[PDB]
């Protein structure tokens, strides 16, 4: 695949990249599943609560 | 190594020694082994021995002249000996063998003769010459399904299946004129001899072409002929190498003398400065080892061959051999790199510079089929001094670096790794 | 074969404890290893059966203890054997490193042997430490106090290390808690350290009184050394029985037998006896950061020892200067200790800043320029030119 | 520290009146109190030989010597084992403590170094 | 039958269309497990060390 060549160049990707792309991928992942956990849940969170019943 | 050469229909080839006693004439075809086909695989080495048979030998004997022949994968030789002056000789001969006799050396009972040595011939190189065995083998797997897959010597189970046709029917397709170069090493003239070609006329079977195939290709492969019964453990392992006349020609040679070749019984090959030998010696990995960059028209292979008795260590014999292998990729030294092109300039001009005019006919007949001229000595000499550090590191990390191999061995082979553990070698960790 | 050879397991036993060639001049000082192996086990066969009766919520911490010595059948034994047992360990790893030091044991083939013995002292200081907190007596608290803000001189992050090993605010619950887990845990992974010493042992064999070769005159380890060690096995325990039964606090400090006290740390506070000459190195520096660094300097030191002697010959035994200058180091050891236990003094201050310096200039400077002085001695000493 | 070394520094001493008049007494004080001589050892049996430059060189002393080696090693085990010391007629004589071993020993060194120089030599196009 | 003459293996066999497909594909793959695995211990490492550092219970400054 061209797409892999253009990053890695037929090389095996080293750790320096791998332990780099893992604290970006913790950092995305953990907000695109909380966004879409507290999406589906919409309404019945105590912020959802909250804000209506105002106290 | 001067070169001189003229065409008027045939193409001549001449090479003058002052320094000689003696001359070689012969023919050199554009065609081997790699021209062949699975079936009549063996054809080539047939031709070659029969144009050595008995008869038409005590016929050259007689004339006072000395007959050679050599099978190789991208040509084939068939030359003639002789003194300074019988050089005329020579050519009645090959004008002979090659229009004249051309029946008489197909006879049955020549032709039976000759099948049946070679038969024997090749059943005794498969049954004891382990370490050209095991060569042999490398090819067969690394272009399998490919022109240079097929050995040079042939196979039993063709050749006991090839008759006369096959001779003529290869001769009518290969032996022709616009696949051939005569060629006159020794101490013959230019002019001496092409005049005494010009002599005679005719053209049989003229203005021909060679056929055409698929082109030569490396895969990463392997080939294990185990046998318990041998004594050793002979192993080919190599890549894919440098076709002839390629820009990395040299660069190739020099990588492969950096690791060169050793014989641990021989006190001056122990002593070498390779740096392989520090770590093979204490626990006595191998008998002998030789590197190699073998090239072809299409192709190449780029490795090493080894035999060893220490059966339970053949795993780190691999290992610091391909580990050595990296380096060439991330920190060959300047003083490793000077060394080779000092040993490897002595080493052409050990193969270039031989005494014998049988083998500068096959070196010259060879190359200008290919070239159409023979590489001068001292412009190879200038190119070898050209190559850098960098240079060398460029070619492995193409080459050598993280690359499939080609194995092939016989013998006590047991403790030779799997593929993926060798192929693994091929490469270093890093940050 | 027999089967003790042929068998799996078996042939390990013999192998390190049956038919192991031993140089048969090994004298005494090579049984302190066999008796460090008694006292791990003594260690943890008491430790479990006295953590059958303890509590670790630093509430009830101390009072299990007290409920140990007096409620508990046999319970004061288990406490002054696991407590006393404590001392004996560190004085006889002290003679047998100190043994190492003596016969070149460090040098060559047996690096590997010292590092991991060094892993090994380092992993049973931590221990004791751990241990001793888990009484939860006023010298528990301070210690545990002390010693976990050791880890506050690392900068930037220092203090946050120091709140996570206390999991509070201060030395609390949680601290005590965990201490004991741990205290529990790490006498497992020395075991696991000391097979691995063995192992290097084992490879190379012991060394000799006279530094050379053993290989000319062996004997085997079953029978001579299997009954010679019992000898010391025998006086090892005699002389642990005297301190338990008839003399079993002299080792330790009286405040410990005070509730531990977050408002009060006592004047009389005084580390561990063991621990007194590194508790001198450390309070010799009037720099927080360069105070633990020189302390933990003082541990790790031991590991350059394979590169700073330049002797030809393995250890002191024909050497007048390197006797001399051992000696030299061992009483200056000692009266590391002597500082340690006294106060922050003018006499004092200074002999223990000297005595610091006396303790790595051995390893850094005596020892190369002496074993380089005594090289050339035998030299001129009998070649005529 | 390498035998080529504390031999360079040692001839330097040796060939020297001044020095020479000053430290060989003191040597000799010293290899008397170092007392192996008591024990029937030569110096040279002293050096630990652990490493390859003395197994090389243990490998080339001849035969005969080497045997006295060996006898010389067990005996000395076998004295200190029963914590005596030989009768004094047994004693290794200062003219008997020689260094028989040494020559083999700077010889091993030497084509060490030199294999070591030549392993690591720089080129000069 | 001759050993110089290879078995069939054109059923595994890609065709000289990209001779790196293979070895693109492995890489990736191989990136990728490396990659969600240094994730994961990583997590693992900071789910057991947090696990030591003060609890709600005791959080409460008074
Ligand atoms: C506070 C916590 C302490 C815990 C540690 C307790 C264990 C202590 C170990 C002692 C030790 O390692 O000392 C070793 C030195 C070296 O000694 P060596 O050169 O090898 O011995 C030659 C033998 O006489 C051979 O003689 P033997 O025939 O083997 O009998 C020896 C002697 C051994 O006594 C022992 O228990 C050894 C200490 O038995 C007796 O005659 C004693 C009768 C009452 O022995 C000495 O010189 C002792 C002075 C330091
Ligand atoms: C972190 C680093 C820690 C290291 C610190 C050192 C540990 C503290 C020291 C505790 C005790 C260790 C004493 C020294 C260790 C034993 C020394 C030794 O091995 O001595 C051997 C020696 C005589 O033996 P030879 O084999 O050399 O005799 C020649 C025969 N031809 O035998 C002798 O010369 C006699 C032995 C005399 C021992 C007196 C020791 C004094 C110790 C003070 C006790 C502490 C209590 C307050
Ligand atoms: C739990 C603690 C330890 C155990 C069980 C242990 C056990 C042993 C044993 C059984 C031996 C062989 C007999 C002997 O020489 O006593 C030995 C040898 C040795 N140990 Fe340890 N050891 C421990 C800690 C250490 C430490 C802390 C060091 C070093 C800092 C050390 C250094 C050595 C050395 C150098 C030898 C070889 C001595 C020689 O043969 O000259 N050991 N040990
Ligand atoms: C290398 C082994 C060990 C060492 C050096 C060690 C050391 C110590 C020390 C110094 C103390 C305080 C002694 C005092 O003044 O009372 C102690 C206490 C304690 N240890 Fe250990 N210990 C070891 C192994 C064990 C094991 C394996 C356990 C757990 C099963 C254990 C359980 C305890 C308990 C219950 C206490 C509290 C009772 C007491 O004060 O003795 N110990 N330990
Ligand atoms: C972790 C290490 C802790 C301890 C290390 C000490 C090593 C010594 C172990 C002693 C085992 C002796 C067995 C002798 C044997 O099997 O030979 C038997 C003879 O056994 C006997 O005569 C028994 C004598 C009484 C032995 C004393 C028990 C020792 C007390 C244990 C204390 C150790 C904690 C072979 O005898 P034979 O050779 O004449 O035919
Ligand atoms: C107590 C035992 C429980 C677990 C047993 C399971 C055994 C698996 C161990 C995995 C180690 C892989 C090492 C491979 C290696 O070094 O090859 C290296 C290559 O390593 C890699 O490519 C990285 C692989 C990253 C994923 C590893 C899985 C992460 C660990 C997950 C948690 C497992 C408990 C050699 O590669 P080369 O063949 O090209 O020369
Ligand atoms: C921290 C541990 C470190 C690990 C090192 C392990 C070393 C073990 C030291 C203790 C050895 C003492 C027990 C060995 C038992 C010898 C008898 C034996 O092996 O008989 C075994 C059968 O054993 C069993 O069925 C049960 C063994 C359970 C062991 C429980 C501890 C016979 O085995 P055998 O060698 O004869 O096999 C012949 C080939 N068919
Ligand atoms: C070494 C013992 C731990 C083994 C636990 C494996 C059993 C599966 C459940 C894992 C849950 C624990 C972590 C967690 O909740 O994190 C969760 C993520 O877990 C993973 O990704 C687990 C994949 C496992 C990869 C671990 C490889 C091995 C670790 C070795 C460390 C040296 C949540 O992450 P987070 O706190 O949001 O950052
Ligand atoms: C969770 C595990 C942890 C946190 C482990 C930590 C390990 C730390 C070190 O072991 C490697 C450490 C024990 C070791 O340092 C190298 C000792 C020599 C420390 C010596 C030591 O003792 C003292 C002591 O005992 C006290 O008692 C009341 C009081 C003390 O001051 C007043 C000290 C003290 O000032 C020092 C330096
Ligand atoms: C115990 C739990 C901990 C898990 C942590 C996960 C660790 C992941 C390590 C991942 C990758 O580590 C990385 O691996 C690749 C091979 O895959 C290495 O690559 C090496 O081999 C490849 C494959 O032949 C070569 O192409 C390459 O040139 C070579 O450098 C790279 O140099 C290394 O840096």
């Amino acid at each position: 695949s061209s797409l892999y060549k253009t990053f890695f160049k037929r090389n095996a990707v080293f750790v320096g990249t791998i332990f780099a792309g893992a604290f970006v991928f913790q950092t995305v992942f953990d907000t695109a599943i909380t966004s879409w956990y507290e999406n589906h849940n919409k309404g019945k969170l105590w912020k959802d609560v909250k804000a209506r019943i105002a106290a | 190594a001067e070169v001189t050469q003229l065409s008027n229909g045939i193409v001549v080839a001449t090479e003058h020694n002052p320094s000689a006693h003696t001359a070689s004439v012969g023919v050199v075809f554009g065609s081997g082994a790699a021209n062949e086909n699975p079936y009549n695989n063996g054809v080539s080495n047939l031709w070659k021995n029969i144009f050595l048979s008995k008869e038409n030998s005590a016929v050259a004997a007689k004339e006072g002249l000395a007959l050679s022949s050599n099978i190789s994968r991208d040509f084939q030789s068939y030359i003639v000996s002789s003194l300074p002056g019988s050089t005329d000789k020579s050519l009645d001969f090959l004008n002979q063998s090659f229009i004249q006799q051309k029946a008489n050396l197909l006879s049955s009972s020549n032709f039976e003769a000759t099948k049946k040595s070679v038969l024997k011939q090749v059943q005794d190189f498969e049954d004891n010459d382990h370490p050209n065995r095991v060569l042999e083998h490398l090819h067969s797997t690394a272009f399998q399904n490919t022109p240079l897959s097929l050995p040079t010597r042939g196979t039993l189970e063709s050749l006991e299946n090839l008759v006369v046709a096959d001779l003529e029917s290869f001769a009518n397709n290969h032996f022709l004129n616009s696949n051939a170069v005569v060629v006159g090493t020794g101490n013959i003239k230019h002019e001496d001899l092409v005049n005494s070609i010009e002599s005679k006329n005719l053209s049989l079977q003229t203005g021909t072409k060679p056929v055409l195939k698929k082109k030569a290709a490396f895969l990463g492969s392997e080939v294990r002929l185990r046998d318990d019964t041998l004594p050793k453990a002979w192993i080919s392992l190599a890549v894919e190498g440098e076709p002839v006349n390629s820009p990395n020609y040299f660069v190739a040679k020099l990588a492969a003398q950096i690791f060169g070749s050793y014989n641990a019984f021989e006190p001056a090959s122990r002593l070498q400065g390779i740096k392989l030998l520090d770590n093979i010696q204490e626990y006595q990995l191998c008998d002998n080892f030789n590197h190699f960059s073998l090239s072809y028209k299409d192709s190449g292979l780029w490795g090493f061959s080894t035999a060893t008795r220490n059966v339970t260590m053949i795993d780190d014999l691999i290992h610091f051999t391909l580990k050595q292998w990296n380096r060439l990729t991330i920190s060959v030294t300047d003083t490793e790199v000077e060394r080779a092109k000092s040993l490897l300039k002595l080493q052409l001009g050990q193969l270039y510079e031989s005494g014998n005019p049988v083998n500068d006919a096959n070196l010259l007949g060879a190359e200008v089929l290919i070239k159409g001229s023979k590489l001068s000595l001292g412009e190879a000499f200038k190119k070898i001094d050209a190559i850098t550090v960098k240079d060398v590191k460029a070619w492995a990390g193409k080459r050598l670096w993280d690359q499939d191999i080609a194995i092939a061995g016989t013998g006590q082979i047991e403790g030779l790794l799997d593929y993926m553990r060798i192929r693994s070698d091929m490469s270093m960790m890093r940050w | 074969m027999a089967f003790r050879k042929s068998n799996v397991y078996l042939s390990l036993v013999n192998s390190y404890i049956i038919d192991s060639p031993q140089p048969s001049s090994i004298n005494y000082w090579w049984n302190m290893g066999s008796l460090l192996g008694l006292c791990l086990v003594i260690q943890i066969v008491t430790g479990i059966f006295m953590a059958m009766h303890y509590s670790s919520n630093i509430e009830l911490a101390f009072s299990s203890v007290e409920h140990i010595m007096r409620d508990v059948h046999n319970g004061y034994i288990l406490r002054y054997l696991h407590a006393n047992g404590a001392s004996f360990f560190f004085m006889v790893m002290f003679m047998h490193m100190a043994k190492g030091l003596y016969y070149g044991s460090y040098r060559s083939p047996r690096v590997t042997l010292w590092n991991v013995g060094v892993i090994i002292f380092i992993l049973t200081i931590a221990t004791a430490f751990l241990g001793y907190c888990c009484v939860y007596g006023q010298m528990s608290h301070w210690g545990a106090t002390v010693i976990t803000n050791l880890f506050s001189a690392i900068p930037f992050v220092g203090n946050d290390i120091v709140s996570w090993l206390w999991g509070g605010f201060s030395v609390s619950n949680p601290t005590i808690q965990r201490f004991f887990a741990l205290h529990y845990l790490v006498p497992f992974i020395i075991a696991a350290m000391v097979i691995m010493h063995l192992m290097a042992l084992h490879i190379h064999g012991s060394s000799n009184p006279l530094g050379i070769t053993g290989n000319l005159d062996r004997i085997p380890m079953h029978s001579y050394f299997i009954f010679k060690d019992l000898v010391t096995v025998f006086l090892f325990m005699l002389i642990l029985a005297l301190f338990v039964f008839y003399s079993p606090n002299t080792l330790g400090h009286p405040d410990n037998y005070i509730p531990g006290n977050p408002l009060v740390t006592p004047a009389s506070i005084v580390p561990e006896w063991y621990l007194l000459p590194f508790y001198a190195i450390l309070r010799s520096i009037p720099d927080k950061l360069l105070g633990v660094i020189t302390m933990f300097a003082a541990i790790l030191v031991l590991l350059v020892l394979p590169f700073t002697d330049r002797s030809v010959v393995r250890g002191n035994t024909f050497k007048v200067l390197s006797k001399f200058f051992f000696f030299i180091f061992v009483f200056n050891f000692v009266l590391l200790g002597q500082i340690g236990a006294c106060h922050v003094e003018v006499p004092y201050v200074l002999m223990g800043q000297i005595a610091t310096f006396i303790y790595f200039a051995y390893f850094l400077i005596i020892v190369p320029v002496i074993s380089t002085i005594e090289n050339v001695l035998f030299y001129i000493g009998r070649v005529n030119k | 520290q390498s035998f080529t070394s504390i031999a360079r520094i040692g001839d330097y001493i040796l060939k020297s009146p001044v020095l020479s008049k000053l430290c060989v007494p003191v040597a000799n004080q010293f290899i008397n109190l170092a007392g192996y001589k008591k024990l029937g050892l030569k110096f040279d049996d002293l050096i630990a030989e652990e490493n390859p430059i003395m197994q090389t060189a243990l490998r080339r002393l001849p035969e005969d010597e080497s045997y006295a080696r060996a006898y010389r090693i067990i005996r000395a085990h076998q004295t200190e084992l029963t914590h005596h010391l030989l009768p004094r007629n047994e004693w290794i004589k200062a003219q008997e403590d020689v260094p028989y071993l040494l020559p083999y020993i700077l010889e091993a060194e030497a084509a060490a170094k030199e294999k070591d120089e030549l392993d690591n030599i720089e080129v000069s196009k | 039958k001759s050993t110089y003459r290879t078995p069939n293996f054109d059923d595994v066999l890609k065709e000289n269309n990209d001779a790196d497909k293979g070895r693109s594909y492995a890489y990736f793959m191989v990136g990728a497990m490396g990659l969600l695995s240094s994730a994961g211990a990583k997590s693992t490492v900071e789910t057991f060390i947090s696990s030591m550092t003060a609890t709600a219970d005791v959080l409460a400054m008074a």
